[PDB]
């Protein structure tokens, strides 16, 4: 978090009450998921 | 002895593709044509 002009809140060694913070909502931890289809070409040993 | 050496004899016909007889030497390319030399070994032969 910036001043309204100042440098930065974090260079003037001052502490500061009102700034401004961010939030999410309910459900932002949805855990991720992928999935694969395999299938090979050449075996290992072969030819009747 | 004849009938063991003919024996062997047949046997080495179907295996070993160093070998022909003087004559037809494609119907072999056709009969060999599925023991896949050389993952054929002892265990094999025998059981042949």
């Amino acid at each position: 978090p910036i001043y309204t002009s100042g440098l930065q809140k974090m260079q003037s060694s001052k502490v500061s009450m009102a700034n401004v913070v961010l939030s999410a909502g309910s459900d932002v931890i949805r855990q991720a998921a992928i999935k694969y289809n395999v299938v090979r070409t050449q075996e290992i040993i072969l030819f009747e | 002895i004849d009938a063991i050496c003919s024996v062997e004899g047949i046997l080495l016909l179907i295996l070993s593709r160093q070998t022909t007889i003087p004559g037809y030497e494609d119907e072999l390319n056709k009969l060999r044509t599925g023991i896949s030399q050389p993952k054929v070994t002892e265990r094999q032969y025998r059981r042949a």
